């Protein structure tokens, strides 16, 4: 969040976040929009995520609506495409005090044209027709990467907005990311409410003969209800 | 899944906000009540 | 090109949730059972370019660890992003740069990376971990789903009888690593560590098929049937 | 229509966006399953 | 969409649009509110 140097939308940088507690409360303290899909925003703290990926880029204020599931546009189809069924938050905030100059901003660009629509969670860092361009500008030829040329005197819909997309998966892997929740000592052979890695249930916990392979973290019954769990603190 | 995001109930409670969940878990309750009514109808026919 | 038969191979664990004594039906990208797969044998040299086609099952039978790694990419040059897998005696290097590959990316002759890549532009990835790799059968399944690279691996030595044949047995492939590569893997090429040796490797393409996997006790997939076979 | 905007599937997929359709087509699917459960129940009773 | 003087709410102007091919991408060109009932915005060009 508090970085002076971000990334252009066509070459967005995705940051792996793992093996740490993430206090989403700090982001809420920071002028900001916190629209979330798959998880509602308030419930993020009491959850454990498999891996947290931050997709950081700079767009205009009217192109924030293009960063959406099932949305077609310039930025959505040619720069940064979102899946229809991801689990994560989109965070957009205005930063025209750090990303606008009087002459313009040639640090951040966008791919204006492309041959085909771009598949979700993919990045393209690379001719309309008639004559071939052959590496030079000509008829029906364009330099796809065009500059945003930001200014502080522009309108609010054209002001530089810094968008980070926090994507994660839930209850499908051993969770490297967890909320800042204090641990509780484990007792067995007792009826106790349990919250293992963001899974809440009331049950009697006993030693299990099942040998989970390292990838396996949970055991599922024929009703798809967890029948065994591997304790995170002690395996 | 019965047209919901997951079959388990405690994820839908933890992952989604209370107004948003009451849409998913109402679907789940309707689907499970339909399946249970199908089981008490077929068991009544088998009992006859 | 020579073609051989995959008798029951290509079955991996679809998810990281134990299941035991359960016949579970999953619809995912798997290798169709009894499928014709390409067989390349090297002792000219057979190091060709092959398409990905939304999933690659790779199996290799070798002794001297000649087949070290693979490359993945769209056009396999420096204008587009590409992946690399390089294995040596210490570790494995999975590295996603904008490599300028040579036409024959033979590893080492040691001469180290040598002619596998010439230049690296906008390199964004570098996962280094424990290395991935009488005859030893090493099986790999590559999936590129929503920008995530999934590798499923299984190592089990096999016998000869008829020379260089895939074995008739059921062995489930355990998930090994999941990578957020975020590139377009359209084509791929294996790497051969040229130095008296022999190697042979098998390439099969996955298809979206429904598989009924036979989980038993100890949680191992021991049998499976292709629904549309 | 079972409370949806239309009886047929294709205009609900062409008109509404995927999140909104998954509720409307779930309402159609549940109702069609109910009609087909009513038919199977009445066929079981007449078969008895 | 572009008029020197829009009509007042009490006497709203109703323009009949027919016998033409309508592209709804141009509308988004002009802070835009686009709430659609019975249909979604992306599906209009289909
Ligand atoms: C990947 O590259 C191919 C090259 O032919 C291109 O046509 C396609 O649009 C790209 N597809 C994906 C998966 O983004
Ligand atoms: C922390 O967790 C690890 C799990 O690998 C465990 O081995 C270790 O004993 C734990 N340490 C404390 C202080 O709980
Ligand atoms: C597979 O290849 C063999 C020999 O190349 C051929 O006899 C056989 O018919 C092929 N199978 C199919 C399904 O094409
Ligand atoms: C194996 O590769 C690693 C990665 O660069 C290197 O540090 C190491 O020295 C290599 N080991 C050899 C060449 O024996
Ligand atoms: C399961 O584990 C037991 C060890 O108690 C072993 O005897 C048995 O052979 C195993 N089953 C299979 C199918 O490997």
């Amino acid at each position: 969040f508090n970085a002076t140097r971000f990334a252009s939308v066509y070459a967005w940088n995705r940051k792996r976040i793992s093996n740490c507690v993430a206090d989403y409360s700090v982001l809420y303290n920071l002028f900001f929009t916190f629209k979330c899909y798959g998880v509602s925003p308030t419930k993020l703290n009491d959850l454990c995520f498999t891996n947290v990926y931050a997709d950081s880029f700079v767009i205009r204020g009217d192109e924030v609506r293009q960063i959406a599931p099932g949305q077609t546009g310039n930025i959505a189809d040619y720069n940064y495409k979102l899946p229809d069924d991801f689990t994560g938050c989109v965070i957009a905030w205005n930063s025209n005090k750090l990303d606008s100059k009087v002459s313009g901003n040639y640090n951040y660009l966008y791919r204006l044209f492309r041959k085909s629509n771009l598949k979700p969670f993919e990045r393209d860092i690379s001719q309309a027709g008639n004559k071939p361009c052959n590496g030079v500008a000509g008829f029906n030829c364009y330099f796809p990467l065009r500059s945003y040329s930001f200014r502080p005197t522009y309108g609010v819909g054209h002001q530089p907005y810094r968008v980070v997309v926090l994507s994660f998966e839930l209850l499908h892997a051993p969770a490297t990311v967890c909320g800042p929740k204090k641990s509780t000592n484990l007792v067995k052979n007792k009826c106790v409410n349990f919250n293992f890695n963001g899974l809440k249930g009331t049950g009697v916990l006993t030693e299990s003969n099942k040998k989970f392979l390292p990838f396996q973290q949970f055991g599922r019954d024929i009703a798809d209800t967890t029948d065994a769990v591997r304790d995170p603190q002690t395996l | 899944k019965f047209g919901a995001i997951s079959s388990v109930l405690n994820d839908i409670f933890s992952r989604l906000d209370p107004p948003e969940a009451e849409v998913q878990i109402d679907r789940l309750i309707t689907g499970r009540l339909q399946s249970l009514q199908t089981y008490v109808t077929q068991q009544l026919i088998r009992a006859a | 090109p020579a073609y051989t038969n995959s008798f029951t191979r290509g079955v991996y664990y679809p998810d990281k949730v134990f299941r035991s004594s359960v016949l579970h039906s999953t619809q995912d990208l798997f290798l169709p059972f009894f499928s014709n797969v390409t067989w390349f044998h090297v002792i000219r040299f057979d190091n060709p370019v092959l398409p990905f086609n939304d999933g690659v099952y790779f199996a290799s039978i070798e002794k001297s660890n000649i087949i070290r790694g693979w490359i993945f990419g769209t056009t396999l040059d420096s204008k587009t992003q590409s992946l690399l897998i390089v294995n040596n005696a210490t570790n494995v290097v999975i590295k996603v740069c904008e490599f300028q590959f040579c036409n024959d990316p033979f590893l080492d002759h040691m001469e180290s990376e040598f002619r596998v890549y010439s230049s690296a532009n906008n390199c964004t990835f570098e996962y280094v971990s424990q290395p991935f790799l009488f005859k030893n059968l090493r099986e790999f399944v590559f999936k590129n789903i929503d920008g995530y690279f999934k590798i499923y691996s299984k190592h089990t030595p096999i016998i000869v009888r008829e020379p260089e044949d895939l074995p008739q047995g059921f062995s489930a492939l355990e998930p090994l690593v999941d990578l957020p590569i975020g590139i377009n893997i359209t084509r791929f090429q294996t790497l051969l560590a040229l130095h008296a040796g022999a190697a042979a490797y098998y390439v099969g393409y996955l298809q979206p098929r429904t598989f009924l996997l036979k989980y038993n006790e100890n949680g191992t997939i021991t049998d499976a049937v292709d629904c549309a076979l």
